[PDB]
């Protein structure tokens, strides 16, 4: 009769490769913050009395 | 199926049976239940043993 049809057993299948190499990287972060003035002076009086002008 | 032996995905294509109300693929079917209460790792390694 027949009809066996044995496939080839040995395949050793294909893979995908990349070849990595040495490389320099800079590590940098990003942090929140507020802006402040260089000098702030709160004008407070040093005597007592009515503001005339 | 002979063209889909490619690298990235495990593509595995087929045809439905004659009566599509009875499943979507042919063959048999069974479940391996965990009646003792032992964890999911033991059941998973039992399925991988099977």
């Amino acid at each position: 009769c027949g009809k066996s049809e044995a496939p080839p057993p040995a395949q050793t299948p294909e893979v995908g490769i990349v070849t990595l190499e040495a490389q320099t990287v800079t590590l940098n972060t990003e942090l929140p913050g507020r802006t402040n003035a260089f000098r702030i002076a709160e004008v407070r009086p040093q005597v007592n009395g009515i503001i005339l002008k | 199926m002979h063209f889909f032996s490619f690298k990235d995905a495990m593509v595995f294509a087929f045809a439905p049976p004659s009566v599509l109300e009875l499943g979507n693929a042919t063959g048999f079917d069974l479940f391996l239940q965990d009646q003792a209460g032992v964890g999911h790792e033991v059941l998973l390694q039992a399925r991988n043993k099977f």
